[PDB]
RNA sequence: AGAGUGUAGCUUAAAAGCACCCAACUUACACUUAGGAGAUUCAAUUGACGCUCUGA
């Protein structure tokens, strides 16, 4: 055959942070809270603060704000774990630690005849294992780091060939479950990007029709 | 004894070889919709409409009147598009129409409707009264 | 009528059905009935991506079995500096469906996951066991 | 004149003289008065740029009260007093099909037939 | 894409107001969550 | 044995009044109409972009079959297996703060 | 560079009928009720903008 088996895989760091709701999702996130008040019944902090009230107007004629004042003030003792990522990273795009609301998904930098460029992870099938075979190889093969991530399927993701006797790429989709890339520093560049991004660092048919796979929606 | 039958059967272009993936009636309207369809079919078995419907010679009734008015369908829907969307930038068309308090003029309905399609009404309720079967034959 | 052409006209009960378990399909594949089990410490957020996910398989056609409950667990978490109290529940959904392609998998699995919403626990299990 | 009597264990009856009917499409309301036979005696729809230019919208109860007005005037006009009008629940629980009948009984006609003079 | 199950309220005839809170978890991590008493911080061990 | 909190607790019995303000206003009711119809329109805008996504990469895994089936049988039966290794997901949900 | 071409998601529909959402009900689905959004790629059968296919 003309043609050469070459896998390819999707590693996908998913979004940590929640995504920030639009101007439309805040004003509703205010209306339901509005309606569900409205609609609600039966609060005992309200009927402990009505019923001391009443029974404070009541000796007056003849309690519940010091418990909310004190976990108010330890709510503004408290501090959030930052989510400003980009200030956190400048615009450090090798990182993990880049944007959280967004999901990622792993790039190398590497050298060929045709292109010496950024590619997806790439293997070339030894007859005798599965292409998750060869997915995994690759997972073993990429530098000095421990991904304990997961294979959404043994099924095909993506299909790109050229002529150069046809290196034919054979798109995975992989996911990220919590491993991390030891050797920061490294001197093969590791990006993660998203598809914004892979409008940068993927030109063509090759390489930047991978947007029929990748997930952002 | 069995006889074969003399055309397609009802429910045989349904594909019985498993019920659960076809898509369903879940609304009365639906079938009622479809079994009008069903109905209003020619079919060759005894029917009601053969034994009480009105035979008329497919003769396919002759015309005997005026040419038809020529209009520009382009600009006639182009026209008719921007009245459908100044009346939707009017704010309070929207507020009649959600606090159902809107209405419409009759006259000027009226007057157009004899002007667009009050002709074609004019002549299928003379039909109806059988004037082209008394008068015109 | 038995000899007439229009015999067996009105039948009914072949067009309408009335009276699985690791289901395979040899050289194709296809799972059995699979729970998507739901938790949540929230009741409206579990509700919420249950019916969600409901209405999705309906969309895409998947058979949905059913939709039912896994009981409220109230844990009381205890802290001290007798310990001061604060109850948390747990409440769960299950979306049990029947008809699903090893190939569109992927399809499900992706789009459900990156569709779940803020601290939900979505696992899918075997129908085995659990009752 | 006869009425078609029968049809006891189906949906609609068809003992009438005239009938009126209802369809709600996805973008229109159409409105039928058609005889026994089959024949439409006048119709009045959504469809149409007379009932259009006048609509924000053709799938309201404005709609529905706009037709109903419409075919009203046009059953006076045709000469139509009486009709049956055969609802499903839904329909006549609906406030579209409410709308409906009281703009038809304030334009003039009559939604029930009277008694065939049997002797 | 965390927002279309994530916007709706309380569908019941009957229901307390459940009040908007964050809860940590023991690395330290906050969560909306809804509970009965106004207190906006509530701690997991 | 199934015993569920969908019933109504018996402590819901006479005080329900900590909202008597079930009066509302016109200029309110006005901008609940008007929202609610678009947040219809966005969520129609929401469900044609995943629609899109859907048939978009369901079309990649099918332009990957018919690849598969001009290259090689086992490997489109080794592609097209169950594997009955990875069915046990579990993922957490996108957090609000990170750790 | 050359062909199939061209009505919103679909139609031997011609500006329609089916699909499709949000609220009410429903654990949920479904039904129903109220709403919602939409299309004829452009110039007098051709000519020239967009998708797919083929090659370099």
């Amino acid at each position: 055959s003309p043609w050469r088996l070459l896998g390819a895989l999707c590693l996908q760091r998913p979004p940590v942070v929640s995504k920030p709701l639009t101007p439309l999702q805040e004003e509703m996130a205010s209306l339901l809270q509005q309606i569900e008040i409205e609609r609600s019944l039966y609060s005992d902090h309200e009927l402990r603060a009505l019923d001391e009230n009443q029974r404070l107007a009541k000796k007056k004629a003849d309690l519940a704000q010091d418990l909310e004042d004190m976990w108010e003030q330890k709510f503004l003792q408290f501090k959030l774990g930052a989510r400003i990522t980009e200030a956190d990273e400048k615009n450090d795009r090798t990182s993990l630690n880049r944007k959280l609301d967004r999901n990622l998904v792993l790039l190398v930098r590497e050298k060929f005849g045709d292109q010496d460029v950024w590619i997806l992870p790439q293997a070339e099938w030894q007859p005798g294992e599965t292409l998750r075979g060869t997915a995994e190889r690759t997972l073993a093969t990429l530098s000095e780091n421990n991904m304990e991530a997961k294979f959404l399927g043994n099924a095909p993701c993506g299909h790109y060939t050229f002529k150069f006797l046809g290196a034919k790429v054979f798109f995975f989709k992989a996911l990220l479950l919590t491993g991390d890339f030891s050797q920061a520093g490294n001197k093969g560049h590791h990006v993660w990007v998203t598809k914004d991004e892979l409008g940068d660092y993927l030109k063509p048919k090759y390489l930047a029709q991978v947007r029929r796979f990748v997930s952002d929606l | 004894r069995r006889t074969p039958p003399l055309g397609p059967m009802p429910n045989s272009d349904i594909d019985l070889s498993n019920l659960e993936r076809l898509e369903k009636y879940r609304s009365f309207d639906r079938y009622r919709r479809r079994a009008e369809q069903e109905a209003q079919a020619p079919h060759w078995w005894r029917t009601y409409r053969e034994y009480f419907g009105e035979k008329t010679d497919p003769k396919e009734k002759i015309d005997i009147g005026l040419p038809p008015p020529k209009v520009s369908r382009t600009q006639q829907l182009l026209e008719r598009k921007q009245a459908i969307q100044e009346l939707r930038a009017n704010v309070e068309e929207e507020r009649a129409a959600r606090l159902r308090t809107a209405s419409v003029p009759l006259d000027a309905v009226r007057a157009e409707w004899e002007r667009t399609c009050g002709p074609y009404h004019k002549q299928r309720l003379a039909e109806y009264y059988g004037l082209y079967r008394d008068l015109f034959h | 009528y038995k000899t007439k052409p229009t015999h067996g006209i009105g039948k009914y009960k072949h067009l309408i059905k009335a009276e699985v378990r690791a289901i395979n399909l040899g050289t194709d594949y296809e799972y059995g009935v699979l729970n998507i089990h739901l938790t949540a410490y929230d009741m409206t957020l579990a509700e919420s991506y249950a019916q969600y996910v409901h209405n999705l398989c309906n969309s895409l056609s998947i058979k949905v079995e059913e939709s039912y409950a896994m009981p409220t667990k109230t844990i009381e978490v205890l802290q001290l500096q007798m310990l001061l109290d604060s109850v948390l529940t747990t409440h769960e959904r299950v979306v049990q469906i029947s008809g699903l392609s090893a190939t569109f998998a992927e399809i499900f699995l992706e789009i459900i996951q990156s569709s779940l919403p803020e601290g939900v626990r979505l696992s899918v299990k075997e129908h085995t066991e659990e009752d | 004149a006869r009425k078609e009597r029968g049809w006891r264990t189906v949906f609609p009856s068809r003992e009438f003289w005239h009938r009126l009917r209802v369809i709600r499409t996805q973008h229109h309301v159409e409105a039928l008065v058609e005889h026994q036979n089959g024949k439409v005696v006048v119709s009045a729809s959504t469809r149409e740029w007379a009932i259009k230019k006048h609509l924000y919208s053709t799938r309201n109860v404005v709609a529905c009260e706009s037709i109903g007005r419409v075919l009203a005037q046009r059953c006076l006009e045709a000469g139509i007093n009486f009709m049956v009008y055969q609802p499903t629940p839904w329909e006549a629980a609906s406030d579209s099909m409410k709308r409906l009948q009281s703009a038809m009984t304030e334009g003039g006609v009559v939604l029930r037939e009277p008694q065939r003079i049997y002797e | 894409d965390s927002s279309r199950a994530s916007l709706t309220r309380v569908h019941r005839q009957a229901y307390a107001r459940l009040y908007p809170v964050l809860l940590v978890k023991q690395d330290g991590s906050t969560i909306h969550i809804r509970y009965r008493e106004p207190r906006r911080m509530l701690a997991m061990p | 044995i199934p015993i569920e909190d969908f019933i109504t607790p018996l402590k819901f019995l006479d005080k329900a009044r900590e909202r008597p303000q079930v009066e509302l206003t016109f200029e309110e009711t006005e901008r609940r109409a008007l929202l609610l119809k678009k947040w219809s329109l966005y969520k129609q805008q929401e469900r044609k972009m995943e629609r899109d996504t859907i048939r978009a990469m369901l079309e990649a895994q099918q332009e990957a079959l018919e690849e598969l089936q001009l290259e090689s049988p086992k490997l489109h039966a080794e592609a097209i297996k169950r594997d009955p290794n990875l069915f046990p997901f579990e993922k957490e949900g996108p957090h609000y703060t990170p750790p």
